[PDB]
C-alpha cells in the first residue's frame, strides 16, 4: 500500500521533462495517469527516487488530423478517447476497444500513452496500435524519432524506448471510409486483463475482403501482430473456411502465460475463439 | 515537504504534505474527512472515490500534490446547508442501497458523476458506469434502484421502473 | 389526528413486518459513520507486521537492528518478547493454538514474524522493510489427502507429543482430530444390501469472506488508571473481552471493549488476530493507543479462509428413488493451526445437517481434520457452522442420485421431503426441525419459473446440439434446502465455556422514549432498525422513540455476538421477552391506576382499555410517566427489563432456489438467464432488510460458484489472494435475483421468526452447481468440481471431445 | 434513586447509580457496600455515575441523600443478586435453596460445610453452566423509594 | 503574535503567543496540560500555582510572554517516568487530602516547592506555608497530614 | 479575567526603559511582579496600549549597604527580602513586614519598588518607608532625582513620579543597633490588605525613649507619616500616659475608607490599637 518516499517535479514543457528524465536517469520515471505506476510503487516492485509529473503540459494532450493521420498526444486520457466524437467517426475501433479497460474511475486518469509504454502484455491499446499500424513518436536528449508499434514492443516490460525520452503522441493512419473493426475481449470480470483479445480492422468490395490487419492482445509477452493471419484472409469472403485458416496462423504465434486466467493451451484456443467472433462483427460492419 | 492550496467541498485548504502522502490519507488523515474509505491495495474497489474537477477518481491512486489546486466534492459535500440531503443520498436510504455502509461513500460520489455524465441512464448504462465501485452487501439490485430514484428526482419524471 | 384508530395507530409504530426506513443510512450516506480506521487518539502510534515470505521454514534469526534506529519507530516485537508472557502463541475457538509472532519456523506464507510500531502508517512501512529475516526452508505439506502420508512434512513440532487433542485422540502427527455422529451399524448395513448406491467425492474449495473493511483495532492501555480500551472489528466483543482478560490478566471491568461501526464482517471477524494481540501488548508497553490496520493482501492470506472440505458422499436407495441412508466422510484442510469457529463441542460445525430435507431412517457422518501449510479458519463467508457444506453435499447427492436412477430430480426431492405434519422432526443425525412446510414452497418455486415447460425447452436445446445448431447447453440448478441458525441450547452450544444465550435491556424514559441494548453486534444487518421494530410492537412505543445500541461491552448486556444467523433467534427472543416484561408490569400499574383488575383489561395496540369500558384507558406513554411521578405501592419506580435468553432448540428456516443457466461449451462461458429465491424464515421483522440479505448472498454464492478461489501450489505460495484475481462481482456480472417466501413460524420463538442471513449463500451455491453440472449431464460430464469458471468449463468439454 | 450491578464470567463488576458525587466518595464507598453483600473484592468493582444514556434513572446528589436512596438501592440490588446466587448454588449442589446459609463469600450447605459454592464459582456457572429453570448471567436492578426519612 | 521558547516537564515547548494570553490559559489551552485549574479572577486561589524557574508561581497573574525561557513543572510532570506517585501526589491519597480534586494540582504544585524551602516543617509552618491555596472540600486537616506523610517519605529516600 | 490586548516590551537597560516609556507615553506602563498591574488588566480598570517588563535589568535587584544606608534595587523581590540575612541584621522590620504581605505565590514575584510605586494605600511597604524615612531614586528622561517616601503620596493611584521615569532604588537610612522596631497589621485573612496597620521604629536610653518615628497603613487615601505622635513620645517612659497621647495625635490625622474591613470610625480606632501593640513590641526589642 506504502510507496517509498521520492521528490516530485512538474516541468512546464516537453523540453523541461526530458532534459530532468536524462539528467535524473533511472532514479526518475514519468508520472501520467498513474493508474500502473502508482500499483506497483505500492507494493514496492517500484521505488522511484523522482516522479516527473507531466500534467502541466498541455501539448501532450489533444487529438488532430494532420495529412493522412489521427495524431494523438501522450496524456490524452482513456475518458477523452471515449467521448470524442470525431474519433468515433474516423477510428471507431478506439471508443471501443477503450470501454473494454479498466472502470469508469481509471479511465478518468489513465492515457493513451501510458497504456502504451507501459511494457504490459496486458494492455489493450499495444495491440490495437499494431493492428492500425500506428508510429510512436518520441523525444529524448538527442532529439525527436518514430518507432512502430509494431516494432516497439520486445518482452515484458521490455521496450523501445532509450534513457530519457518520453512518448509523446501517437500517429495513426485514418482507414477507409466504410471500414470494418471489432475489439473482441475475453476477461474474468471488468477492469480485468484479457484471458485473449483480438483487434481486427478489415475493408470489403463485392463480397470479397480487401484488406484485413489483425493484433492480438495479452497472449503472448507482447501484443502480437498476427501477419500471417490477416493476410489469408485478402481475397475471401471471410467464411468459416477462410477463418479456419486465419486461426491456425494466429494461434501459431501464441504463447501464453499460464495463470489464474487458465492454462497455456486454453488461451491460446481463445484466442482464436477471440479472432472469429471479432472477424465476423468487423465483417458485419464493413461496408 | 510540499505547500498546495486547493478547494474541498467548496472551503479554501492550504497544507503541507509530503509528496508520497496518497490523497486519500490526506483527506482522511489531515483534513478529518474520514467518510471515504480503502477497500483494497490494487485500485479496484473504489471506496476511495471523489469528485475532483469533474472527474470520478480513486484517491488512493493519487498522491495529494497531484491535487494541487484542485476542486474536491467528498460525501461531506453532498447534503444541503439546510441539511437535506442530496438525492442520491435519499436515494440509498429510500431503495435500501447500502447496509454496513462501507462502500456508500464512494458509491454516491461516482454516482454525483454518473447523472451529471447521463442525466437519465438506463439499467445497465449505471450497472457498467458503476463498474469501478464494489459493494460487499447489497448485491447492487438496490443500488441500481437507488440512482434510478435520484435520476427520477432531479429529473422531475421517471424512465425506467 | 388527535384520535386515531387502531389500525392508525399500528401504522404509525413503523414495528413487525414493517418496511421500516433504515437508521442507519442517515450517518452512513453523510460519512459519518465511526468505523476503526475513523478513530484518532492523542498519542496514537501505527503498528504493522513483517510478514513471512516462506511457507514452511525454520526461522534462523530475525534482525531488526535497522529498523529499530529509523526516526520514528518506537517498538519492534518479534516472538522473543512476547515468549517470557506466554503471548507468543494465542488460543484459537477450536481449541487450539496459534503462533502470534513466529517463534523456531514459519508454518504459512505470509504468516506475522515481527511487529513494528512508528509514528505513523508510513514509517511503519519503511521500517518493516529493513527487517531481515534468514530463513531454513522445509518441505512443504499442501495437500491434505497427503497430508497422513508416513512420510509427510512434520508440521506442529509444538504438539508432536499431544496425541490428544481439542477433540479427542490424534491417529497422526498432522490429524487434528475425528469426529462422527449417527447409526455407523445401521446405515452399513443400509449400504450393503440397497438395490442402488451412489458415490461421489465432493470439493467444496477454498474462498474468502472478504468483507470491504479489512480487520483492524485501535488498543489503549491507560497506564494512569490501569485500564485497557480496545476499539476494533468484532463480531462479538464480548467474548474478546472475556479473551483479552484471560490472555493479559486484567480483569473484566478495566477492560472496555468497542466495536463501533464495521464495513461488515461475513464471518471474518469472529475471532482475534494476531494483530489484535500484537497492537495490545504495545499498547501496554509504550502506555500510549496503538492503532493496526491490515491491507487486503493480507486480510486475504492470513485470515479465516472458508470451505475446504473434501467430502465423499453416499446415498443409499430403491430403483423407484426412496432414498434409505446416507454416509459421508469428510477431509477437512485447516491449514497450519486449527482456529476453526465453532461451539466447542462441534469441531465440524452443523455439518451434521447433511441428510437435508429429506425423511431418511439411517445416518452416519465422519470428518477428520488435517492440518496444511496454510492460513487458518474454515468456518467464515455465511456458512452458519459448516452448512454451506452439508447443504451442498446433500443438494450435490440427489443430483447425482437422480442420473443414476434415470429420474427427474425434482421428483426425486418430492418423493422424500418431510412432510408438514411430521414436525418438529427428528433427523437421523441428531437434530430436531422445529417446522417445515417444503411440498407448497417446491410447488411455488416451480410455479414461478414453470418448471416442467423448461425441461421440454432444455430437451428440445440438446437435440438442437445433437445435429450441430448450437453451441450453448441449458442447465437448470434445483436447491432445496433445511437451515439450521440460532446456536443455541446451553445443553450442548457454547463459545469456550460460555453457553450460547444472548440478551435485551430495555429502558423507558420519565417521558416515553426508549434506550435498549443487545448482546450482539451488527456488520450492517439492520439491527439498530429491526431490533426497534420488535419492541414496538410488543409496547407500542413508535420504533423512532427508541434508540438501539450495540457493541459496547461496558454498557450493552453480556452476549455472544452475531454469527450462525443467531442474532433474530437468541437476542431478537431477548427483545420480546424482555418488553414482555415491561407490559406485564405496565399491566400493572393500569389496574392500579384505573382501579380494576387486571385480567378486566385488554390490550389495543398502545393502551390498556377495561373490557366493556373503552373510555376507560392507560397508554403506555401515561404509564410510562405514571411508574415514575405516582408508582403504585407494592411496585418499584421506573419501567425498565432485561432478559438473558437460552433458546430451547435451534430455528429451521428453509428455501426453494432455481437457475436457469446457459453455456458456451466452447469458451466455458456461463451466464445466469435467470435466478429465482424462496426463503421461509418464519415470522417476517423487516422485509425489505430480508430482501436485502438476500440479494447480498445470492450474490456471494454466485461469486463462490462461479470463480473465486484462494489456492496453493505446491512451493506453498498463496495464489490469487487479491482483487487482481479474487472473482468479486462487479455490478455487471451481478445477476439480477427474483426472490419469494412463504411463512412457516418456529413454534418455539417468542415472536415465531427464524434466522435468515446465511440462507442465500448456503442455498445459492448448490443450486449454481448444479445448473452447471445440469447443463453437461447429457454429455456425460459427471461431477464437476467448482469454481465453475471458462477455462474450467472449456476443459470439462476438452475431455469430452466436444472441441475436436 | 437507583443502583444497577452486573457480574462479568470471570467475578468483576460494573455498578452504577442514579447519584452524582461531587467529591464525596461515591466511587469509593458504593463499592464497600457491595462487596460485603457479595463478598466481591471491592477493587473488582467499577462504580459509574453521571451519563444519563449509562447509569440508572436518579434523582441526584443534594439533600445528603445518596447513602440514604442510592446506597439502600445498591444494597438491594446486591441481595437480588445474592437470592440468584442461592439459587445457582442449590442446583449445583443437589440441595434445596433452604438447606444453604451463607458464609463471607459462599454458599455452604447447612452441616455439611465442606460442601459450597463461591460467589466467583457461581457467577462463572451463571453463563457456562446456568440452571434450566433461571436466565443466564447474573445482575439486578432497584429503584428504592424511601419509606421514611434518615435522621442523623 | 510573539514566538516563545521555554521548558514545560523535561520537554521543549516552542509556540506563538498574544501577549496577553496568561500562562494559565497557555497551559491548558494550547498545551492541553489540563491538571492546573481556575478557580478566581483576582488571584486569590493558588488553583493555578505551577512550579516555575523554582518559584512557586499563579500562573493566572502572569502572561505567557513573561515565562519565554522559564522551566515549569505542572501536576503532570510530578509521577516519576516509570509511572510511580511522588511523594506528595502517595501522601494525598493515603492521608485523604483531596475530595473533589479540584484544588489539589495547585495544592501539590505549592507543596513541592513548600518542602525545598523547608524540608522538615512544623505544622503551623505548614499551614502558613501553602497559604496561597484554597480548598473547600478538606477543611485543609488532611492536607497538613499528607504534607508531613510526604516530608516522612522524602526524609527517608537517601 | 480577560485583559485587553497590548504590546509587550523587554528593554536591557535602564537606559532603554526609560527611553520607551518616554516615547510610548501615557499608554506604556512599567511591568514588575505584575501582582498590581495585572489584576487590574484582567478587570479592564487598566487598559494600557504597551507593557515594559523590567525583567532583564539586572542593575534593578540587589540589597546593599552604602554609607550610613540601605540601599534595594525596585525589582527585588519580597521573597528575596525575606531571606536577606544582612537586611534582618540591619533593618529587620522589613523582614517582618514583608511576611505579612501577600502569600507565597505572590512573594515570589512582587517587588519591592512595585509595592512602592503602586499608589494602593493597601500596599504595606509604603508607610513603612515613611516610617524609615526612606529616600526613592527615580530615573526618567530629564536624569535622576530623589523623592522622600514622606512627601510621594497623594492620593489613590497619585504620587510624586513623573512621565517616563522609573523608580530605579529606595535608600534607606540604617537605625541604630540595638533599635526596636515592628510592623503590626490587622486583616480579615491572610493575603488581604490591612483593616489598619503601623510600622514603628523607636531607640532608647536609660529607660528613655531617645527616637521615635511612627507610619499607618490603609487609613486614609495614602500611608501616612505620624509625625507629631512620634514626637510626643520622645523623653517619656513609653508609659500608659504617653501612649494615649501618640494614639490621640495618630488617630486625628487619619480618613480611613468604610469598606468590607468595617466602617471608618472602627478603623481609626484600629490605627490606635495598632500602633500601641506596635510600640510595645518595639519597646521590649530596643
Ligand atoms: N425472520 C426474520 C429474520 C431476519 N430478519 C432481519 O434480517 C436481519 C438479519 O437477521 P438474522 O437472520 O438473525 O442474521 P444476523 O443479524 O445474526 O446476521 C448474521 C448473518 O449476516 C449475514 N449478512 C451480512 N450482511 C451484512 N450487511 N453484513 C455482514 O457482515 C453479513 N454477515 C452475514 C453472516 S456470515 C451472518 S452469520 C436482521 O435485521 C433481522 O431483524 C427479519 O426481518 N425477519
Ligand atoms: S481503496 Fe480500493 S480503489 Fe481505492
Ligand atoms: S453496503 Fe457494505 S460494502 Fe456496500
Ligand atoms: S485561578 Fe485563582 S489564583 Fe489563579
Ligand atoms: S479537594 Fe475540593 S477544593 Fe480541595
Amino acid at each position: 500500500m506504502i510507496p517509498g518516499s521520492f521528490d516530485y517535479h512538474r516541468p512546464k514543457s516537453i523540453a523541461d521533462a526530458v532534459a530532468l528524465l536524462t539528467k535524473l536517469g533511472e532514479d526518475a520515471r514519468p508520472l501520467a495517469g498513474g493508474h500502473s505506476l502508482i500499483p506497483i510503487m505500492k507494493t514496492r516492485l517500484a521505488t522511484p527516487e523522482h516522479l516527473v509529473d507531466l500534467r502541466d503540459i498541455g501539448d501532450l494532450v489533444g487529438i488532430r488530423e494532420e495529412g493522412t493521420d489521427v495524431v494523438i498526444g501522450a496524456m490524452t486520457t482513456q475518458h477523452a478517447l471515449i467521448g470524442s466524437d470525431f474519433l468515433a467517426a474516423k477510428l471507431p475501433i478506439i471508443r471501443e476497444t477503450s470501454l473494454l479497460i479498466a472502470d469508469p474511475q481509471i479511465r478518468y486518469m489513465g492515457t493513451i500513452g501510458g497504456n502504451a509504454a507501459n511494457g504490459d502484455p496486458g494492455n489493450d491499446m499495444p495491440a490495437l496500435m499494431q493492428c492500425l499500424g500506428a508510429a510512436y513518436e518520441l523525444t529524448g536528449p538527442e532529439g525527436a524519432r518514430i518507432v512502430a508499434a509494431r516494432d516497439y514492443y520486445q518482452g515484458a516490460y521490455f521496450t523501445a524506448i532509450e534513457p530519457g525520452e518520453l512518448l509523446t503522441a501517437i500517429r495513426i493512419p485514418v482507414p477507409p471510409t466504410g471500414h470494418g473493426y471489432a475489439y473482441e475481449k475475453l476477461k474474468r470480470k471488468i477492469g480485468d486483463y484479457a484471458t485473449a483479445a483480438a483487434a481486427v480492422v478489415l475493408t470489403m468490395s463485392g463480397g470479397k475482403c480487401v484488406t484485413a490487419s489483425i493484433g492480438l492482445t495479452n497472449v503472448a509477452n507482447t501484443p502480437l501482430w498476427a501477419e500471417e493471419a490477416g493476410k489469408v484472409l485478402v481475397g475471401t469472403a471471410l467464411d468459416k473456411p477462410a477463418l479456419d485458416k486465419a486461426v491456425a496462423l494466429a494461434e501459431a504465434i501464441t504463447a501464453p502465460a499460464s495463470d489464474g486466467r487458465g492454462p497455456a493451451e486454453y488461451r491460446t484456443k481463445m484466442a482464436g475463439v477471440m479472432l472469429r467472433r471479432a472477424v465476423e462483427r468487423a465483417k458485419a460492419r464493413a461496408k | 515537504k510540499a505547500h498546495i492550496e486547493l478547494t474541498i467541498n467548496g472551503h479554501p485548504v492550504e497544507a503541507l504534505v509530503e509528496p508520497r502522502t496518497l490523497l486519500i490519507h490526506f483527506i482522511r488523515e489531515q483534513q478529518n474527512l474520514t467518510g471515504a474509505h480503502i477497500g483494497c491495495d490494487t485500485s479496484h474497489c473504489g471506496a476511495c472515490t471523489v469528485d475532483l474537477d469533474g472527474m470520478s477518481v480513486k484517491s488512493c491512486t493519487m498522491f495529494a500534490v497531484q491535487a494541487n489546486g484542485a476542486s474536491i466534492t467528498t460525501i461531506e459535500g453532498m447534503a444541503a446547508p439546510d441539511g437535506t440531503l442530496s438525492a442520491l443520498q435519499e436515494g440509498f436510504r429510500m431503495m435500501h442501497g447500502l447496509q454496513c455502509g462501507y462502500c456508500t461513500p464512494g458509491m454516491i460520489m461516482r454516482s454525483h458523476r454518473l447523472l451529471q455524465e447521463n442525466p437519465s441512464p438506463t439499467e445497465a448504462e449505471i450497472r457498467f458506469g458503476i463498474g469501478g465501485n464494489l459493494c460487499r452487501c447489497t448485491g447492487y439490485q438496490n443500488i441500481v434502484k437507488a440512482i434510478q430514484y435520484a435520476a427520477a428526482k432531479i429529473n422531475g419524471v421517471p424512465f425506467e421502473e | 389526528t388527535v384520535e386515531p384508530t387502531s389500525a392508525e395507530r399500528a401504522e404509525k409504530l413503523q414495528g413487525m413486518g414493517c418496511k421500516r426506513k433504515r437508521v442507519e443510512d442517515i450517518r452512513f450516506t453523510q460519512g459519518k459513520g465511526n468505523y476503526v480506521d475513523d478513530v484518532k487518539l492523542p498519542g496514537m502510534l501505527f503498528g504493522d507486521f513483517v510478514r513471512s515470505s516462506h511457507a514452511h521454514a525454520r526461522i534462523k534469526s530475525i534482525d531488526t537492528s535497522k529498523a529499530k534506529a529509523l526516526p520514528g519507530v518506537f517498538a519492534v516485537l518479534t516472538a522473543a518478547d512476547l515468549k517470557p508472557l506466554n503471548l507468543h502463541y494465542m488460543p484459537t475457538l477450536a481449541g487450539d493454538v496459534q503462533a502470534v509472532l513466529a517463534d523456531e519456523k514459519v508454518l504459512f506464507q505470509n504468516q506475522e514474524v515481527a511487529f513494528v510500531v512508528a509514528k505513523d502508517r508510513y514509517v511503519a512501512a519503511d521500517a518493516i522493510e529493513l527487517v531481515e529475516v534468514d530463513y531454513e526452508p522445509l518441505p512443504v505439506l499442501v495437500d491434505p489427502f497427503k497430508a497422513m502420508e508416513p512420510d509427510a512434512p512434520l508440521l506442529r513440532e509444538d504438539i508432536k507429543d499431544k496425541m490428544t487433542g481439542a477433540h479427542g485422540a490424534r491417529k497422526h502427527h498432522n490429524h487434528i482430530f475425528r469426529w462422527e455422529i449417527g447409526d455407523k451399524e445401521g446405515t452399513d448395513a443400509t449400504f450393503a444390501k440397497a438395490e442402488v448406491v451412489s458415490k461421489d467425492m465432493f470439493t467444496y474449495h477454498r474462498v474468502h469472506p472478504s468483507p470491504l473493511e479489512t480487520c483492524q483495532c485501535v488498543a489503549s492501555m491507560d497506564k494512569i488508571k490501569g485500564e485497557l480500551t480496545l476499539w476494533g472489528t468484532f463480531q462479538a466483543p464480548h467474548v474478546i473481552r472475556t479473551v483479552v482478560s484471560l490472555i493479559s490478566g486484567l480483569p473484566e471491568h478495566k477492560i472496555h471493549v468497542i466495536a463501533p461501526d464495521i464495513g461488515g464482517g461475513f464471518g471474518n471477524k469472529v475471532g482475534a488476530y494476531s494483530g489484535y494481540v500484537c497492537a495490545v501488548v504495545a499498547s501496554i508497553v509504550l502506555g500510549v493507543p496503538v492503532k493496526w490496520v491490515e491491507d487486503r493482501m493480507e486480510n486475504l492470506s492470513t485470515t479465516s479462509f472458508a470451505r475446504d472440505y473434501h467430502m465423499t458422499t453416499e446415498l443409499a436407495a430403491t430403483k423407484d428413488g426412496k432414498i434409505l441412508a446416507m454416509r459421508c466422510h469428510v477431509l477437512a484442510d485447516h491449514g497450519a493451526f486449527d482456529a476453526c469457529a465453532d461451539p466447542s463441542k462441534w469441531p465440524a460445525g452443523f455439518m451434521n445437517i447433511c441428510t437435508g430435507s429429506y425423511d431418511m431412517p439411517v445416518a452416519h457422518l465422519a470428518v477428520d481434520g488435517v492440518y496444511t501449510n496454510k492460513a487458518s479458519g474454515g468456518v467464515a463467508y455465511r456458512c452458519s457452522f459448516r452448512v454451506t457444506e452439508a447443504v451442498y453435499a446433500i443438494e450435490r447427492a440427489i443430483e447425482t442420485l437422480a442420473q443414476r436412477l434415470e429420474m427427474d430430480s425434482a421428483d426425486l426431492r418430492i418423493k422424500n421431503f418431510i412432510q408438514p405434519e411430521q414436525f418438529p422432526y427428528m433427523a437421523p443425525l441428531g437434530w430436531e426441525y422445529d417446522s417445515g412446510n417444503y411440498p407448497l414452497a417446491m410447488k411455488k418455486a416451480m410455479d414461478t419459473v414453470g418448471y416442467h415447460q423448461l425441461r421440454a425447452e432444455q430437451k428440445a436445446k440438446q437435440e438442437a446440439f445433437k445435429r450441430g445448431e448450437t453451441r450453448e447447453i441449458m442447465g437448470i440448478g434445483i436447491s432445496f434446502f433445511t437451515e439450521i441458525v440460532g446456536a443455541g441450547p446451553s445443553k450442548n452450544c457454547d463459545i469456550l465455556g460460555v453457553s450460547m444465550f444472548d440478551s435485551a435491556e430495555i429502558r423507558i424514559h420519565p417521558t416515553g422514549s426508549v434506550i435498549a441494548r443487545m448482546g450482539t453486534k451488527s456488520q450492517g444487518q439492520g439491527h439498530e432498525t429491526t431490533y426497534a421494530q420488535i419492541i414496538a410492537t410488543e409496547l407500542g412505543i413508535p420504533a423512532d422513540d427508541i434508540m438501539i445500541e450495540e457493541g459496547n461491552t461496558d454498557t450493552a448486556p453480556y452476549g455472544l455476538g452475531t454469527y450462525g444467523s443467531r442474532s433474530t433467534p437468541t437476542a431478537g427472543a431477548a427483545t420480546a421477552v424482555a418488553a414482555r416484561k415491561i407490559k406485564a408490569k405496565a399491566q400493572m400499574i393500569a389496574a392500579h391506576m384505573l382501579e380494576v383488575h387486571e385480567g378486566d383489561l385488554e390490550w389495543d395496540v398502545d393502551r390498556f382499555r377495561v373490557k366493556g369500558l373503552p373510555e376507560k384507558f392507560k397508554t403506555m406513554k401515561e404509564l410510562a410517566w405514571a411508574s415514575y411521578n405516582s408508582p403504585p405501592p407494592n411496585l418499584e419506580p421506573g419501567l425498565e427489563a432485561v432478559n438473558y435468553y437460552d433458546p430451547p432448540n435451534m430455528t429451521y428456516p428453509f428455501g426453494a432456489y432455481f437457475c436457469i443457466m446457459d453455456i458456451d461449451v466452447d469458451t466455458g462461458v456461463a451466464k445466469t438467464r435467470r435466478f429465482y429465491a424462496l426463503d421461509d424464515c418464519g415470522t417476517r421483522i423487516n422485509p425489505m432488510i430480508i430482501e436485502g440479505q438476500v440479494h447480498g448472498g445470492l450474490t456471494e454464492a454466485f461469486a463462490v460458484a462461479m470463480g473465486q478461489e484462494i489456492r496453493y501450489d505446491e512451493q506453498g505460495n498463496v495464489l490469487g489472494a487479491s482483487f487482481m484475481d479474487f472473482f468479486l462481482p462487479t455490478a455487471v456480472e451481478t445477476p439480477k435475483w427474483e426472490t419469494d417466501y412463504t411463512v412457516t413460524p418456529s413454534p418455539h420463538h417468542p415472536i415465531g421468526a427464524k434466522g435468515v442471513g446465511e440462507s442465500p449463500h448456503v442455498g445459492g451455491v448448490p443450486c449454481f452447481s448444479n445448473a452447471v453440472n445440469d447443463a453437461y449431464a447429457f454429455l456425460n460430464a459427471g461431477h464437476i468440481q467448482m469454481p465453475h469458471d471458462a477455462w474450467r468449463l472449456w476443459k470439462v468439454g476438452e475431455q469430452l471431445g466436444l472441441h475436436v
